[PDB]
């Protein structure tokens, strides 16, 4: 199997590399992560929380991470340029809470106990060493689309800031709805946006007399400021066209990456189809998702590519 | 008769 023959046979084109974020396209970095190295990382199921993680497996430019002390059923895959992982010691140097291993804090002591090596600092794209997003401070308030219930635009807060990104939290809900984004995210807006737009604003869970929620009063009673309106940037719509081909991680078996097609498009999202598979497997994904890549990515990075079914 | 957003 080859891309060239397949594109000839299908009279199809691949999505140009230029269409992707640099981070999605880059193939020339080696994976420096090794089996058993330890590190710190976000829990993908609880994006506000940080855990001790160990390298369980490496395939090309991807790695499988294991929560120390917990079941291997929670193991998950990231790319080696993930910004959601950090070197040992990052939590205490940067004001983040680290959850300890299950049942279990000092790294020197834990490394002595386990006789393990921490992943070296140079491997990590994100170490809180780069200029944060201007205008976005911890504690500030905004309006955000609940990406899991996207008919709702809700009262939200910035609860974490790391390098170029910040964490959006839904006031009074749990952290399962939290997400990391940057100032150009199409899912965030300034305080007052819903009112300007004539759209309903979903107030915090269990806010007393919710029909009379008022930002002016909420900010006063929470000692909070709005993210300034100038800080929000307009992200251009992506330029993926229907039928363009690429590679994409399979969500049903995340170990696998498959030949894929652009089935449909929105301004900021792309509907992915796995060539040869049922359209039942088609799924919407944001255009900036770290798990889509230009044709050639697997082959250049040393990861197997599943050809069409 | 109140309608409430529930996530459990
Ligand atoms: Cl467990």
């Amino acid at each position: 199997w080859s891309w060239e023959s397949y594109l000839e046979e299908q009279k199809a084109i691949t999505a140009p590399v230029s269409l992707f974020q640099d981070s999605q396209a880059v193939t020339h970095n080696k994976n420096g992560f090794k089996l058993g190295m330890k590190l710190e990382g976000i829990d993908p199921q609880h994006p506000s929380m940080y855990f001790i993680l160990t390298v369980a497996e490496v395939c090309g430019y991807r790695l499988r991470l294991h929560f120390d002390g917990y079941s291997e059923c929670h193991d998950f895959w990231v790319n080696a340029n993930s910004p959601d992982i950090h070197p040992a010691g990052w939590f205490e140097k940067t004001g983040h809470k680290l959850q300890p291993p299950k049942g279990y804090f000092s790294w020197s002591q834990y490394l002595r106990s386990t006789r393990a090596q921490a992943a070296p600092k140079h491997l990590f794209v994100s170490q809180s060493h780069s200029p944060p997003p201007l205008g976005f401070q911890v504690g500030m308030k905004l309006e955000a689309v609940d990406r899991m219930n996207p008919s709702l635009v809700c009262v939200a807060s910035v609860t974490d800031v790391v390098d170029s990104r910040f964490l959006v939290h839904f006031d009074n809900w749990d952290d399962t709805y939290d997400y990391w984004c940057d100032p150009s995210s199409p899912y965030i807006h300034p305080v007052g946006w819903c009112q300007k737009q004539g759209k309903p604003l979903t107030p915090p869970q269990d806010y007393p007399d919710p029909d009379n929620f008022c930002w002016e009063k909420y900010l006063e009673e929470t000692g909070a400021s709005a993210v300034p309106t100038w800080a929000f940037k307009v992200r251009p719509p992506h330029s993926f066209l229907v039928n363009m081909k690429l590679e994409a991680v399979d969500r049903r078996n995340p170990a696998l990456i498959r030949v894929a097609s652009v089935e449909d498009v929105e301004d900021h999202r792309i509907k992915i189809h796995f060539d040869g598979w049922s359209h039942g497997y088609d799924f919407w994904i944001d255009a900036d998702h770290p798990d889509i890549h230009p044709a050639g990515w697997c082959s250049k990075t040393g990861h197997p590519l599943q050809p069409p079914l | 008769h109140r309608k409430v957003l529930r996530d459990n």
